[PDB]
């Protein structure tokens, strides 16, 4: 078929600004009895199904701000987004229809914006889950920037090592933070055999690391 | 307004024949120019284009997938079906049926929310619910969803009415096989003696839908 | 020339 190549294929920008996503095609999508270009962009926000921005290479879906304008002919095209929303986050994919669709890899816009130090939790296994004969200890991180925490499981102040798993967020559709949990996975024996549970947060807009804690049966 | 939903096993065998439906309001594959696409995507991957049917039952299919590939539409012309033989891992997305552009231009108009497929010889397990209480400016509170199989559950706090400050993280495979996600809200602290949290967890596979009232915790 | 996956 025809293959589409985007670049670049992650894309890093301040709220205001002028981005340029660039779609290759190996073959000409320009059909000369027409003068059309058979070329769609789609917007994929985290969680949510693509929608249609563009089609015929440069004409807008009803609905789509003026600021998204579809570019070029050919084998060369552009989608560019002249002052970026932080609502704009999201994947955007070219296809073609000029052949059987196939669509570009795609061009990941994130949003570069100023430092958030997480806010940090931490949560004692439920007596629920304690009968289950299984412990969870979750260590929540929240609403910071950039992506980038070091988190630190200390049991009766000794380091933890191969017990804990982290999941983070995407980048927040609203206000561009990301979110972490680290859980730390004990047997219920080794849980109710120790005392002092600590979660360690090491992340750039702290002056020093933050340590919440909890101490089992305690309050 | 144009409706599309997809219907998936949620989980098959490798080997075994993948049956999607696609049930959609708005239009009609008994109208002129009419038509429904098939897209999937793998789990941070992009978009693969499988295959098109049009009103005058005219059948499109991806030239790699061509030979395992079946679609078809009922009399009533309100539902597309898509048949994929011997699925592998590979076959393993998320899969959208969409409205065809209107008075047949083959680019996707309108997506359905696209339905998780997961092929695995592993038995699906519903989730065990566990709250996360709150600690006593911010309070953190939550629901643990542990031990489950396979992707995905939806978590929902007080059915739709809570979305401002939640956050559900992304699914972590545990070293059972069975996946472990914390849904987290964040409130003012000043809410906590009245205000009520409930947790709404469905795993469609399993037929499990739990709720669960976070309240501060008992000493 | 176009050979779309949409009828002539
Ligand atoms: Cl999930």
């Amino acid at each position: 078929d025809i293959e589409l190549s985007q670049s670049p294929s992650s894309l890093a920008v301040s709220v205001g600004e002028k981005v340029t996503l660039s779609c290759k095609s190996s073959q000409s999508l320009l059909y000369s009895n027409n003068q059309k270009n058979y070329l769609a962009w789609y917007q994929q926000k985290p969680g949510q199904s693509p929608k249609l921005l563009i089609y015929w290479a440069s004409t807008r879906e009803s609905g789509v701000p003026d600021r998204f304008t579809g570019s070029g002919s050919g084998t060369d095209f552009t989608l560019t987004i002249s002052s970026v929303k932080a609502e704009d986050l999201a994947v955007y994919y070219c296809q073609q229809y000029y052949n059987y669709p196939t669509f570009g890899g795609g061009t990941k816009l994130e949003i570069k914006r100023t430092v958030a130090a997480p806010s940090v939790f931490i949560f004692p296994p439920s007596d629920e889950q304690l009968k289950s004969g299984t412990a969870s200890v979750v260590c929540l991180l929240n609403n910071f920037y950039p992506r980038e925490a070091k988190v630190q499981w200390k049991v009766d102040n000794a380091l933890q090592s191969g017990n804990s798993q982290e999941s983070v967020t995407e980048q927040d559709s609203k206000d561009s933070t990301y979110s972490l949990s680290s859980t730390l996975t004990l047997s219920k024996a080794d849980y109710e055999k120790h005392k002092v549970y600590a979660c360690e947060v090491t992340h750039q807009g702290l002056s020093s690391p933050v340590t919440k804690s909890f101490n089992r049966g305690e309050c | 307004e144009v409706k599309l939903q997809e219907s998936g096993p949620g989980i098959l065998q490798p080997s075994q024949t993948l049956s999607l439906t696609c049930s959609f309001s708005g239009f009609s594959l008994n109208t002129y120019g009419m038509g429904v696409g098939w897209i999937r995507q793998p789990s941070g991957k992009g978009l693969e284009w499988l295959a098109n049917i049009w009103w005058t039952d005219d059948k499109y299919y991806n030239s790699v997938l061509k030979s395992r590939l079946t679609i078809s539409k009922d009399t009533f012309n309100n539902q597309v079906f898509l048949k994929i033989s011997s699925v592998d891992t590979a076959d393993t997305a998320t899969y959208y049926c969409a409205q065809l552009a209107y008075h047949d231009n083959p680019w996707f108009a309108y997506w359905g929310q696209g339905t998780l497929v997961t092929v695995s010889s592993a038995s699906t397990k519903g989730p065990s619910v566990f709250p996360l209480a709150p600690s006593s400016g911010t309070a953190a509170l939550g629901c643990l969803v542990k031990d489950y199989f396979p992707e995905p559950v939806t978590v929902s706090w007080n059915s739709g009415a809570l979305t401002s400050g939640v956050h559900t993280f992304p699914a972590v495979l545990q070293s059972s096989g069975l996946y472990s996600l914390s849904s987290v809200v964040t409130v003012p602290s000043s809410s906590l003696g009245t205000q009520t949290y409930i947790c709404n967890v469905n795993h469609k596979p399993s037929n499990t839908k739990v709720d669960k009232k976070v309240e501060p915790k008992s000493c | 020339a176009p050979a779309p996956a949409a009828p002539a």
